[PDB]
């Protein structure tokens, strides 16, 4: 055997081996074979073998969709293009009513006669409906230390107009709708990102700047006219690119042609930002590195009002951040944690977090269930002086 | 399948325990009653004839069509193989576990009420990329390291084996291993090892097959890469020769050269950006290392660095010994005599020595590798230095 | 412009390009129909397109001169609650280089540092913050200038 | 093949199906099997890296133009099944065709017995043969030259 | 039909009204390997390949 | 190479196998110490029985003999010791324990954690063997477990320490050392560990927790846990005495939503104000604070609940005919549920008699019940708006009346009594109709509270003559609800005493059904102190004999999960209608901990799939009431699939299930889910008007209402509501004749439940105070190192906002302190000092 983990490892894992053994044996007293039909538990062929799907299949006709083109006269008559079937002038059956239809939206219609029964929502690229959240990250503003004058700007540019706009419209103020986020790697832009989207009400969007290059000519200005059309259906919504400088390349056409598709989406953007076509509640936020290769219209306030340096945290974050990261821990008691913040010069934070994560490992390594200070000054040295060469 | 967690403390402990035998107490109650109404009434007639009703909603000429939107309300837009879009009603035995965007569904042929779905091939890229065991050998065959080995079986096996001693305390695994050292030293080889000694899909890649000759291709197969890994369980992702597409990023140049900085852009953002990278690691390797990105190698990317020294005076004796293992040999064989020389020799070199030695035994008919077979070999092979003599020194 | 190369791709782009030269004048002459556009770059568009018969008016656009600031300054802060002393003039003289884009930033930022600092009127200190807001400017971490 | 990855195909081009299908057949037998595989290719740096692996096709074999013994013997044997006249001296016709390739001199086989043809005849003829390789080399130097002035 | 005949990639005849496998037609195999084997290569040796 | 190093060094002790036995005193200490320093060293890696210990177990035997019988000074103290640091690996007898029981007594701290760990678990095991006669042998014992809780606490191993003098059964020494950095986690794991623990031990642990809990001066846990307990003395002691005045405003808060009372004293400082509070008079100007706040004051008509329009009108002309009268019933009572405690109402309040004559005969009473349900918690102001339909022609609308004013006192304690002071008079009267309206409001209108003047007077009518089986039923349920939990006996008495009183023949009438239901309500939470009672019903007919044994004992055993329970009752399913109520017991045994939920769901599955009509008929109101408010995913499916269900009775019970389930929660997917089935059955006149009273409950208030009987983080069992749910769904088990029929003022048997979803926060002086609170789901942190994040899913709102079921609701920002840490119903604040 081992040296021992637990008192109880044998016995739990007696009473895991039966649970195991009992599901075996249900399983095989149940059936439920895997069937290559993608067909339900039988416990789940509910409604299934009958009762809602024989009362499903009688009084729900298959309806074809099909794209409104036109709308002619007041009258209702109705242009639409079934793909790759045919084009009609087709007539509104009697659910839909006349305010619910418009050019261009597509439409369900029967197999008999073709009259609209049924709007339906648009098509949108599904590489362009993936950038949506969906479920929010668990990231707060207690979370992110050391950084608060940043923090502060991001959250009156990004957060508190929405959440609150009459005192922004009564003194007459539109707030800026733009930032620009840069500062050494691994400093807390992304972090902010979690937050800001955590925090919001609003729909968020994720787009890499390395999402929207693509293969075929005038393919990437389409995913962000689609990206803005989609955003600007909704209420309001942020969207955060991150590496933007991945497609904000300055213009440099000399010559041999190089990148220009690149550019060509790059203005598509700039004129979705501020151009003739307003732009409704949409905040945008941007991540960089490397700020200075943007080009000089994308950095121009109405598209990027704000530029928030975020720099390498001063001592009291320091200490900030390392304490925040050695909350979950099980870590001894008295810690000056001041002490850690001195013996590393100028880091970040994922310096810091390196640390709290390198201490838990020498803590492991001793075979060691709470982690004390020599396992901190192990883990400073390990992580600020052998790793400074890179 | 499927059942409760328990939620106590996770940890070898009473609760754990107390909850988990109320959890087989009750399944033993369930397996009882079930035993006795089996006992009682087989069923069978029953449970068949289900099926009977199904397949008689569900006609004989079933139509594989092709879902492209699930309205989140049992409805669905299905694609006949035409190109015709319908809006079709889903039933109530459809196993909706299964359906996801463009999933090849099963519609019923004069009402097309999706009724089934299909499995599809396993090879987007899986096989392409995944190793297997490695034929070379398995860990008995690497020797010298010892402490690089421990690192990385704590960084890459140790959180798969036992979850619970990082979990006590509260700490996540590493991210990620970058290998780094002069070329011939036995990176390549280790994540070998440690990956056809673990339990989870190990995939390989090399840097220069990600420079593609399309324009927005690269991203495309890094983007995937990082696809196909989180839906396969835990898994590893070991990027060769990174140097190749990850260098110091310097702004004047043109060319294709932009096209590798927007690829290392979308690596950069997968490795640690805006989403949580679920259960993959991340190992690296590269024989020039002063050369990569800042914000790639950066703490929260890649945690452990290792570097790797050349063999000093025993592990050359280690390694030669190993590859001289299979082939039989005079008893004149001075190894030592090969070994004493501070030829700075590298672990592929020792291997380029052993097979030219083996070789040219093989030319000469000779049924054993002889001594001065072996130093001819070593010459010969330095003999691949060159450069300029006292230029430098 | 086009240009000789064997890289294809651009070939569609001026390819669309001759077509529209070609719908602004050329044969079967359109005489309803008028035409405008914008460019940051005229040194990179076709002479084709600059022809005298095409785009026939092309009109400069300056950076806007002091007069220009002051005037630009006034019309987008005309919502805005601001105190009767801000010298509009010194803020155009304290405004080099600065894009007629850029009141819209600092009007805005000013309008934004009178909220953080819980005021109802704007006053000159509020504007001047906003320039060195607009301005983005870093420091050396040291001022030996004299 | 010469790559796996190459078009952003994600391994499905066909041209990769075809090499990952051979890439396990070559791995599914062993080495005592005499079982061969001898494979060639006219440009060998284009040419796959994945196939040049250990426990695969490794050894290689380098192959300059051949020198008069070895053209000689190749204009034998390429004429082998052709009918010739008596005293025909093949030395000859390779003396009279200097820094000449294996598709040269091939088609000097093919040119000169069509000229035998046109002559009204079942033999292929010494004068025939001197004929044939004068014009294919003189087109062979023509597209040399050619390939010249278009490089100028 | 026993399925153990219908294997993959075979052609089979399929009912007008409700398509039903009711026939199994031939198929071309074509074969392309065995066209080429040389047995021992006759008249090619080392000897007349001098040089 | 170093494994030849290694071994030599150890073979030169190893070999030298009486080094110490050796004359020459140079091998004495030197050679020990060096073998303990090497042992007692550290490795890399896991390395399972580190070098020195696998070097060592060769060397075992003579290991031994070295110490036999030595100098007792030093050398056999150190030679035990070394014997027990190997006696690890042997895995044998207790070789560890006996050599460190006689050995040098070396700090623990230097052997480490997995030493001390093994040692802690071999002198478990061995006090386990030990018997009580060995009482010299067990100080030794005593004072190693001393020194080892100390070393578990200081290294944050709470959980191990609680469970390893658990095993020893001292669990009431944790007080001496716990100090203030470690008792949260201990209390916190103490009680998770607390229901699922046999009888006799539950008790121990939770004095433990309460005892600490008073140690560290936190109150108002303490009387969370004393109230769990469910005892009124400790309860006393707890409330009196904190001196400070805001945290005896929030136990009194927690108090009266317990629907628990306690009656001060005269000379406690503040005294109105406590016993204000303590009456919950208040809740109904918080409630209309949150209902304007949100402004969902709009009273919603049923049509709105309807959304006919939306549906496809296929049969828009001449369509399916349902009854009239059943389908004005049904609009009746969405309406009262739909406005319910908001006072006001587009219907009855701009026109109500006219909405009451649309409806029929008994409608009439549901439907002027109805209106007590609009204005319940306002009691003020309820009685001046019902006091119209009190005096009206139809005896209906009276008696309707009467149900509405026991509804609108429910819940809330008024010194005035108007409920007693009305619902006296009719209480013996005639009419069997006014009678049960009469009795089933006052008992709505005081259940729980256990007033022995209500009691005295309700109980003589289970014996009267002119008492129908509806009338006796709805006696012993007013008696049980005014009884719960108290073990009255005067209540049991005369229950068991007209239970025996009828023949044959009337026992087969389902409202005898309401007997036993009044017996077991009386008793809730005492468990296997009913077997008396067990014996006094021994002497009932078989069939009713079983029905009335089960139920009682089910009635018993609520809100417990004991699995010996769930097993005889799943015994007695694999026959009558006993089975129905051996199908609702095992839920209401495991409506408990949620390991006993969900396994319950799996057994109601099975249950369905392979089951007789009998079971099948009683599996939807089990799985309704094992999910009340909390429309989980897998209950809305499984019972959704057999609403449209061929049987009859199956479908009606599966049709109120999934309106319960749903119960003020305002589901989109439900409410298009009962668009749909309305569609589906429009031509069924039962199916139907169950679907309506499902589309009422779904939006019962405007999801600011929840029966859910559990609160204060789902730990806490009510008894009132508990009593209510029973009343209501264990009718249904007849549900055709009675609720399908002429008995359907049982559905006001929910008001018992109903308490709002809030979360208004007062500052000290109670007044409101809106701050940042994080919403989301909850997070259990039982024996998790650190205090890591106690919510996910978590949405920033301001303070008065609805928790949903498992919702949970922290804090914002630290600018203020709250008294309880339970941020739910209603809570107090204080600044933090240290703010900044
Ligand atoms: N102020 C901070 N507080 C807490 N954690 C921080 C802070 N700054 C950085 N970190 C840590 O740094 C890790 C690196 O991610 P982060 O979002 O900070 O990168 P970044 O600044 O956006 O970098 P990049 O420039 O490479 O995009 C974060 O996961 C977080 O753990
Ligand atoms: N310590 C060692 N043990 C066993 N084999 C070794 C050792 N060091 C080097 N080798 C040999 O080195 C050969 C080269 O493969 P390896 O994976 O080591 O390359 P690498 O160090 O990753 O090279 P590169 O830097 O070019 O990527 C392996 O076949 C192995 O035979
Ligand atoms: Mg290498």
């Amino acid at each position: 055997k081992t040296y021992g983990q637990s008192t109880y490892s044998r016995q739990i894992k007696q009473v895991e081996d039966d649970i195991q053994q009992l599901l075996k044996k249900i399983n095989e007293l149940t059936g439920i074979k895997e069937s290559d039909t993608g067909l339900a538990p039988p416990a789940l062929w509910d409604l299934a073998a009958d009762k809602q799907t024989l009362q499903s299949e009688q009084p729900l006709q298959v309806a074809r969709c099909t794209k409104i083109i036109n709308a002619d006269s007041e009258d209702p008559k109705y242009i639409i293009n079934v793909k790759q079937f045919a084009k009609f002038v087709v007539d509104l059956s009697d659910q839909v009513a006349p305010t619910d239809i418009e050019e261009g939206m597509r439409v369900g219609v029967d197999r008999n006669k073709y009259q609209i029964h049924i709007p339906l929502p648009p098509k949108i690229d599904p590489t362009v409906t993936m950038m949506q959240v969906e479920e929010k990250p668990d990231v707060t503003y207690s979370d992110v230390g050391g950084c608060k004058e940043q923090i502060e700007k991001l959250r009156e540019v990004v957060e508190t107009p929405l959440l609150h706009p009459e005192r922004f419209v009564n003194l007459g103020i539109e707030p800026p709708k733009g930032v620009l986020l840069f500062g050494p790697p691994g400093t807390g832009k992304t972090l902010c990102a979690r937050a800001v989207a955590n925090r919001t009400d609003a729909c968020f969007i994720r787009v890499i700047g390395s999402e929207l290059v693509q293969k075929y000519v005038g393919e990437g200005a389409r995913m962000v006219r689609e990206l803005f059309e989609m955003a600007r259906t909704k209420k309001a919504c942020l969207i955060f690119f991150d590496e933007i400088d991945a497609i904000g390349g300055a213009r440099f056409d000399d010559g041999a042609g190089g990148d220009n598709e690149v550019q060509r989406t790059m203005l598509e953007l700039i004129n979705q930002l501020d151009g003739f076509d307003p732009r409704g509640n949409i905040k945008v936020l941007m991540a960089t590195n490397r700020p200075d290769t943007l080009d000089p219209a994308l950095m121009r306030p109405g598209r990027l009002d704000r530029k928030i340096e975020f720099s390498l945290p001063d001592l009291e974050g320091r200490t900030h951040i390392f304490k925040i990261h050695a909350r979950s821990m099980s870590v001894e008691r008295d810690i000056r944690f001041e002490l850690l913040a001195r013996l590393c010069p100028n880091s970040t934070g994922a310096e810091i977090r390196s640390v709290c994560t390198e201490a838990g490992m020498f803590a492991i390594r001793a075979r060691r269930k709470i982690a004390t200070e020599k396992d901190f000054l192990e883990a400073v040295n390990k992580v600020i002086k052998s790793y400074a060469k890179f | 399948a499927s059942k409760l967690p328990l939620v106590t403390p996770h940890t070898q402990c009473r609760l754990k325990l107390l909850k988990l035998e109320r959890i087989k107490d009750y399944l033993l109650m369930e397996e009882e009653f079930i035993r006795n109404q089996e006992q009682m009434k087989p069923l069978e007639e029953k449970q068949e004839e289900e099926r009977s009703k199904v397949d008689d909603l569900r006609g004989t000429p079933m139509s594989v069509g092709t879902l492209e939107e699930i309205i989140d309300d049992n409805h669905a837009i299905v694609s006949t193989s035409v190109g015709s879009e319908h809006y079709v009603s889903i039933l109530s035995f459809v196993d909706k576990d299964l359906l996801e965007p463009g999933c090849s569904v099963l519609l019923n042929h004069k009402v097309h009420a999706v009724i089934g779905v299909l499995m599809d091939d396993t090879d987007p890229l899986v096989t392409v990329m995944k190793v297997e065991k490695a034929p070379q050998e398995t860990y008995a065959d690497i020797g010298g390291l010892d402490n690089q080995i421990q690192e990385i079986k704590e960084s890459v096996e140790l959180p798969l084996t036992h979850p619970e001693y990082y979990e006590e305390m509260g700490i996540k695994p590493p991210k990620g291993v970058i290998l780094y050292g002069p070329p011939g030293t036995g990176k390549t080889l280790l994540a070998k090892a440690v990956a056809n000694q673990t339990s989870a899909t190990f995939l390989r890649v090399v840097g220069s097959e990600l420079i593609q000759k399309y324009l927005g291709d690269g991203p495309k197969l890094v983007r995937e890469l990082f696809r196909v890994a989180e839906e396969h369980a835990p898994s590893i992702v070991f990027i060769d020769e990174i140097d190749a597409i990850g260098t110091k990023r310097y702004d004047s140049n043109s060319g294709g050269e932009r096209e590798i900085q927007r690829t290392m852009l979308e690596l950069l953002n997968q490795l640690d950006g805006f989403d949580s990278r679920g259960d993959v690691k991340v190992i690296m390797a590269t024989n020039r290392i002063e050369t990569l990105d800042p914000a790639l190698i950066r703490p929260g990317r890649i945690d452990r660095k290792i570097e790797f020294p050349l063999p000093d005076e025993k592990t050359k004796k280690r390694i030669f010994q190993i590859h001289t293992s299979r082939m039989t040999l005079a008893d004149d064989v001075t190894l030592d005599d090969l070994i004493m020389a501070k030829d700075d020799l590298s672990g592929a070199d020792i291997k380029a020595i052993c097979t030219e030695a083996g070789l040219m035994a093989l030319r000469e008919r000779r049924m054993k590798v002889t001594n001065e077979d072996f130093k001819k070999s070593k010459e010969n092979v330095l003999y691949k230095k060159q450069e300029g003599t006292p230029e430098g020194l | 412009k086009r240009f000789d190369s064997e890289k294809a791709g651009d070939r569609e782009v001026q390819r669309t390009m001759l077509e529209l030269l070609n719908q602004l004048d050329g044969f079967q002459p359109n005489t309803q129909v008028k035409v405008i556009a914008a460019t940051n770059r005229v040194d990179i568009l076709d002479p084709a397109l600059l022809r005298s018969g095409r785009l026939d008016r092309k009109i400069e656009f300056p950076m806007p001169n002091e007069e220009a600031r002051a005037r630009i300054m006034q019309i987008h802060s005309r919502k805005m609650n601001v105190s009767p002393d801000v010298n509009y003039e010194e803020l155009a003289r304290c405004t080099d280089d600065f894009n007629g884009a850029q009141c819209k930033a600092v009007c805005v930022e000013a309008g934004m540092i009178a909220l953080r600092r819980g005021a109802t009127e704007l006053t000159h200190e509020d504007y001047m913050e906003g320039i060195l807001e607009v301005q983005a400017k870093k420091k050396a971490n040291l001022q030996y200038y004299a | 093949g010469s790559s796996r990855l190459e078009g952003g195909s994600g391994g499905d081009s066909e041209v990769q199906r075809t090499m990952l299908e051979l890439l396990n057949q070559l791995d599914g037998f062993e080495a005592t099997k005499n079982i061969k595989v001898i494979m060639a290719t006219n440009r060998i740096d284009i040419l796959d890296s994945a196939l040049l692996r250990p426990g695969r096709i490794d050894r290689k074999i380098e192959f300059p133009p051949p020198n008069e013994e070895a053209r000689l013997d190749i204009l034998k044997i390429h004429s082998r099944k052709m009918n010739l006249t008596r005293g025909i001296n093949l030395r000859k016709i390779a003396e009279l065709m200097p820094g000449a390739s294996g598709a040269e001199v091939k088609g000097v086989c093919t040119e000169a017995g069509m000229y035998a043809l046109r002559e009204r005849r079942v033999h292929v003829t010494q004068e025939d043969f001197e004929m044939a390789v004068a014009k294919v080399m003189q087109k062979d130097s023509e597209k040399n030259m050619s390939i010249k002035k278009l490089w100028k | 039909i026993d399925i153990n005949d219908v294997t993959p990639n075979c052609r089979v005849a399929l009912r007008n009204d409700s398509y039903t496998l009711h026939k199994i037609l031939p198929n071309k195999v074509d074969p392309l390997v065995s066209l080429m084997m040389v047995e021992k290569v006759p008249d090619s040796t080392y000897e007349m390949i001098g040089g | 190479e170093l494994s030849e190093e290694d071994k030599q060094l150890q073979d030169e002790l190893e070999m030298l196998v009486e080094r110490l036995g050796e004359k020459d005193t140079s091998l004495y200490r030197p050679a020990l110490e060096e073998l303990r320093r090497q042992i007692r060293s550290s490795t890399t890696s896991m390395t399972s029985v580190p070098k020195p210990l696998k070097f060592l177990r060769p060397h075992y035997g003579k290991l031994k003999e070295i110490y036999e019988n030595m100098a007792p000074g030093e050398n056999k103290r150190f030679a035990a010791d070394i014997i027990s640091v190997l006696a690890m690996t042997m895995s044998g007898e207790r070789e560890c324990l006996k050599y460190r029981l006689v050995g040098s007594q070396e700090e623990l701290a230097s052997w480490g954690h997995e030493y001390v760990r093994h040692l802690a678990g071999e002198v478990a095991k061995e006090w386990q063997e030990l018997d009580d006669a060995e009482k010299v042998q067990r100080e030794p014992l005593l004072t190693l477990v001393k020194e080892i809780v100390p070393y578990n606490m200081a290294h944050n191993a709470e959980h191990e320490a609680c469970d390893l003098l658990m095993e020893i059964e001292q669990v009431d020494m944790l007080e001496k050392d716990i100090d203030e950095n470690a008792y949260a986690k201990v209390c916190l794991y103490l009680t998770s560990c607390v229901n699922y623990v046999p009888e006799p031990e539950n008790s121990a642990l939770l004095r433990c927790a309460l005892g600490v809990f008073r140690k560290f001066s936190r109150f108002p846990e303490a009387l969370r846990l004393a109230l769990m307990l469910n005892d009124m003395e400790l309860v006393e002691d707890i409330f009196t005495s904190c001196k400070d005045v805001v945290v005896q405003k929030q136990m009194a808060f927690m108090l009266g939503r317990h629907g628990v009372f306690l009656e001060l004293s005269e000379d406690v400082e503040e005294y109105e104000d406590l016993t204000e509070i303590m009456s919950n008079v208040q809740l109904n100007s918080n409630f209309l604070a949150l209902a304007r706040e949100l402004d969902i004051m709009e009273p919603k008509v049923p049509d709105d609940i309807y959304k006919t329009h939306l549906e496809n009108n296929r049969f828009g002309g001449s369509g399916s005919q349902v009854d009239s009268a059943r389908m004005n019933l049904a609009s009746s009572f969405v309406n009262g549920f739909v406005n319910a405690a908001f006072g006001q109402d587009k219907l009855l309040t701009d026109d109500g008699n006219k909405w009451l004559y649309k409806n029929k005969d008994h409608g009439m009473l549901s439907a002027a019940a109805s209106l007590g349900m609009i204005l319940l918690w306002d009691v003020d102001g309820g009685l001046t708006q019902i006091d119209k339909y009190l005096y009206s022609s139809e005896d209906y609308i009276k008696s309707g009346a009467l149900l509405a004013c026991g509804i609108v006192n429910s819940g809330v304690r008024n010194e005035c009594d108007p409920a007693l002071a009305l619902l006296s008079d009719y209480v013996l009267h005639n009419s069997n109709t006014m009678r049960l309206g009469s009795i089933f409001g006052l008992g709505l209108a005081y259940a729980g509270s256990n007033r022995e003047d209500v009691l005295t007077l309700l109980l003589p009518v289970m014996g009267d003559s002119k008492s129908s089986m509806e009338v006796a039923g709805v006696t012993a349920l007013a008696c049980g609800m005014i009884a719960v939990g108290s073990c009255n006996g005067d209540v049991t008495s005369t229950i068991l005493q007209t239970i025996m009183e009828k023949s044959e023949t009337e026992l087969k009438d389902t409202y005898a059904r309401w007997l036993p239901l009044g017996l077991g309500l009386n008793h809730l939470g005492k468990g296997e102190a009913i077997e008396a009672i067990l014996a006094a019903l021994e002497v009932v007919s078989e069939p009713f004999r079983s029905f009335a044994n089960t139920l009682v004992d089910v009635c018993a055993y609520a809100g417990s999960g004991n699995v010996l329970k769930v097993q005889q009752l799943l015994h007695i399913c694999s026959m009558g209608a006993h089975q129905g109520v051996a199908v609702l017991g095992i839920a209401l045994i495991a409506m408990g901990e949620e390991i006993g939920a969900e396994m319950a769901l799996r057994t109601f599955g099975h249950l369905l799939r392979y089951g007789e009509p009998t079971l099948r008929r009683a599996v939807p109101l089990a799985l309704a009431l094992i999910s009340v408010s909390n429309p989980r995913l897998n209950i809305l499916d499984t019972l959704s699939k057999f609403s449209h269900d061929a049987d009859p009775e199956v479908s009606y019970n599966s049709i109120f299930a999934m309106g319960m389930v749903g119960s003020g929660t305002n589901n989109a997917r439900l409410a298009a889910m009962l668009r749909q089935l309305a569609q589906y059955h429009a031509k069924d006149p039962n199916n139907l008007f169950m679907v309506r009273l499902a589309q009422g409950l779904t939006h019962l208030g405007k999801g600011t209402l929840t029966l859910c009987p559990y609160h204060s983080d789902r730990q806490l069992m009510s008894q009132v509501a508990v009593a209510g749910l029973l009343t209501v769904l264990v009718s249904f088990l007849d549900v055709r004749n009675i609720i399908l029929g002429k008995s359907h003022y049982v559905l006001y048997g929910l008001v018992a439940a109903m308490q709002p979803r809030m979360l208004v926060t007062f500052d000290e002086e109670l007044r409101p105070l809106p701050v940042s609170v994080r919403v989301g789901q909850a997070v259990d942190v039982v024996g998790q190192a650190g205090k890591p994040k106690t919510i996910t899913g978590f949405q920033t709102h301001t303070t008065p906002v609805l928790l949903a079921h498992g919702e949970r609701a922290e804090l914002a920002t630290e600018e203020f302190l709250p008294v309880t840490p339970i941020l739910e119903g209603f809570v107090i604040l204080r600044k933090n000092p240290n703010y900044d």
